[PDB]
């Protein structure tokens, strides 16, 4: 079933090669929208996704 | 409560093409499973009913592979590849989706025949009942086909009616045919006043009606 | 005036355009669209529903602007042998757009199934008759209905 | 393989419990479930109920207020009671061996039949008469006789010939209602008549209400 | 998927959602029922008929149920003496619940 409680077993996810320099539509753990992808120098802490 | 019905009631079919009966449900017949639940039931004069098609697709242990079924929801349709000469019965079908289950009217299959002359014969009472207080005559039809016949009692040279009962047999699975005879009764009072006594008897494939009689007098 | 003022069609209501203001009007072009259904879901005919049929065999966009109107013609259609007249698709195919009127009888089903015939248990043949020879039945009798249009 | 087989009174009183009882042979204790169905006379079938091993049971909504069923293990028989019947339960019944369990009715196998009348009257004894062949009933050289049996109730009756030698050319008459209140049947045999005068002609005829067993004599003039 | 297009499969019906669309809604916690039964009697495992499995054996609901499979099995079941550890209730008094 699925109605007691919060959903702890979901189905594979598949996934896709990643790009750089070109105009594409990304989604990134759920995370959507539209840009060009390069290297940066950020620092984020280990516990930091976005 | 839902009600079977059939289509056609009565089918005259020639040995050696195929036939058809059809029987058409009310409700929508199909479980939570795929199976639809059907069944075909044959009965033979004077035995007991037997079981043919189950499920309306698997035939039964022992049972000539010439019956067959198809269709689903709420029509359905059986089929005889080749008729023969013990397939004379009446047919039903039932439905077991839910209680009750409950049958149908019933199609009656007749086997064709070529015409044959009918056989008569005459009974006259005997003593038993001539002290019993009623004398009975009966006239015999044998092996004749079609049923299609009518009969007269002719008591010195008058008709008779009001007072005689036919009696007919279902048609024979070896050789189809129909036989029929003929009571009639009467008291003793108004017995001893004819001589002669007579069944008529008419048949298609006769060319001239056929008189039998007999003289009260001669043992 | 004469049809809302017929008392012998069961039901007329519609909307769009009210039926009293429909003597002054000069609409470019008028659909005539008649069918026979039974007379339960009727009130699946209206545009924005969901059913057996209407999702399935005549849907109505909501966009629409026309009347429909029912009346009952039990009277020389059933109270016979059957009736095995007018057919119809179950639930099945993959649902319907607002006018299509398409008719592709073909026999289909999941399962990883070939196609040869009924076959009850794998597939199924999609199309089956309406059943008005019982007298019973308030929606069970065999009513008409017509759809008019905007 | 099954053979079942009913037994039972023949004749019932109105408003009187019915008893029969369909004892099975050969296959002996399983799980199959058990049913009973009857025929009006001249009509459909019409099936009752059925019971499983044990005692569980599903019945007809007409019939689930004067009806019961129940079953014994050891003697391999179960039974069927009746009460309050009226005129209209006259009929045949079988018992079967699948049942119509709303799950798929195999109906693999049927009994006999036995025949259940309801009334107030008494029951009768048969006046078996014979049917002597004579002149008019030879014509050339083929020959008919048989036997006629009068004033019987209840119905049926079993005739036979010769111990069951013979079987070719015998005929039973369904039987006839006189206005008198009394039934009547006759049977007849045809035969390739060329041995009388020494054939020696039988009717097996017997009525298990009545306990009457009677071989009449017929004989030619 | 791996179950699905396997080819060994004889039967494989399932209720209430259709088998390739499983794995787009995940559902929170399943179950795994087992046992073996007959060939000719598998169909009695549906929701809400009467025999001797859906009544006095492993009963469905008529609530919502998932995926029933079956599959021939003769291959390591077989031989002389016959597999007699196997066993089946044929005697119950009353009828069951679900999942009793």
């Amino acid at each position: 079933e699925l109605l007691h409680a919060p959903a702890t077993v979901c189905g594979p996810k598949k996934s896709t090669n990643l790009v750089k320099n070109k105009c594409v539509n990304f989604n990134f753990n759920g995370l959507t929208g539209t840009g060009v992808l390069t290297e940066s120098n950020k620092k984020f802490l280990p516990f930091q996704q976005f | 409560d839902i009600v079977m019905t059939q289509s056609p009631l009565s089918l005259p079919v020639t040995p050696g093409e195929p036939a058809s009966i059809s029987c058409r449900s009310s409700q929508s017949l199909l479980q939570n499973n795929g199976y639809n639940y059907l069944a075909w039931y044959l009965q033979k004069p004077g035995q007991s009913p037997q079981l043919l098609i189950y499920l309306s697709s698997t035939r039964a242990s022992g049972v000539p592979d010439r019956f067959s079924g198809s269709g689903s929801g709420t029509d359905f349709t059986l089929k005889i590849s080749r008729v023969e000469a013990e397939d004379v019965g009446v047919y039903y079908c039932m439905q077991s989706l839910q209680i009750p289950g409950t049958f149908g009217q019933g199609t009656r299959l007749e086997i064709k025949r070529t015409v044959a002359a009918p056989s008569v014969f005459i009974f006259p009472p005997s003593d038993e009942q001539l002290k019993s207080g009623t004398a009975s005559v009966v006239c015999l039809l044998n092996n004749f086909y079609p049923r299609e016949a009518k009969v007269q009692w002719k008591v010195d040279n008058a008709l008779q009616s009001g007072n005689s009962q036919e009696s007919v047999t279902e048609q024979d699975s070896k050789d189809s045919t129909y036989s029929l005879s003929s009571t009639l009764t009467l008291s003793k009072a108004d017995y001893e006043k004819h001589k002669v006594y007579a069944c008529e008897v008419t048949h298609q494939g006769l060319s001239s009606p056929v008189t039998k009689s007999f003289n009260r007098g001669e043992c | 005036s004469v049809l809302y003022n017929s008392a012998s069609f069961s039901t007329f209501k519609c909307y769009g355009v009210s039926p009293t203001k429909l003597n002054d009007l000069c609409f470019t072009n008028v659909y005539a669209d008649s069918f026979v259904i039974r007379g339960d879901e009727v009130r699946q005919i209206a545009p924005g529903q969901t059913g057996k049929i209407a999702d399935y065999n005549y849907k109505l966009p909501d966009d629409f602007t026309g009347c429909v109107i029912a009346w009952n013609s039990n009277n020389l259609d059933s109270k016979v042998g059957g009736n095995y007249n007018y057919l119809y698709r179950l639930f099945r195919k993959s649902n319907l757009k607002p006018f299509e009127r398409d008719i592709s009888t073909e026999i289909y089903q999941a399962g990883s199934t070939p196609c040869n015939g009924v076959e009850g248990f794998n597939c199924y043949f999609p199309l089956q008759s309406y059943g008005f020879q019982p007298t019973n039945g308030v929606g069970y009798q065999p009513y008409r209905v017509v759809v008019l249009s905007f | 393989q099954v053979q079942l087989q009913e037994s039972g009174p023949g004749l019932v009183k109105p408003s009187e419990t019915l008893s029969l009882t369909c004892t099975v042979s050969g296959g002996f204790i399983g799980p199959h479930y058990w049913s009973w169905v009857r025929q009006p006379p001249g009509k459909g079938l019409e099936w009752i109920g059925y019971i499983y091993i044990s005692g569980s049971t599903n019945y007809n909504p007409s019939l689930k207020s004067r009806l019961t069923i129940s079953v014994d293990m050891s003697k391999s028989q179960f039974s069927l009671t009746l009460s309050s019947a009226t005129a209209a339960d006259t009929a045949v019944y079988y018992c079967a061996r699948g049942g119509g369990y709303l799950e798929t009715g195999p109906f693999e196998y049927w009994g006999q039949g036995t025949l259940v009348t309801v009334s107030s009257a008494s029951t009768k004894g048969p006046s078996v008469f014979p049917l002597a062949p004579s002149s008019k009933s030879t014509s050339g050289g083929t020959a008919a006789l048989g036997c006629l049996v009068k004033d019987y109730f209840p119905e049926p009756v079993t005739v036979s010939w010769n111990s069951g030698a013979l079987t070719s050319g015998v005929h039973t008459f369904p039987a006839v209602l006189q206005s008198s209140g009394l039934y009547s049947l006759s049977s007849v045999v045809t035969v390739p008549s060329s041995s009388l005068g020494t054939q020696t002609y039988i009717c097996n005829v017997n009525h298990k209400p009545s306990n009457t067993k009677v071989d009449k004599r017929v004989e030619p003039k």
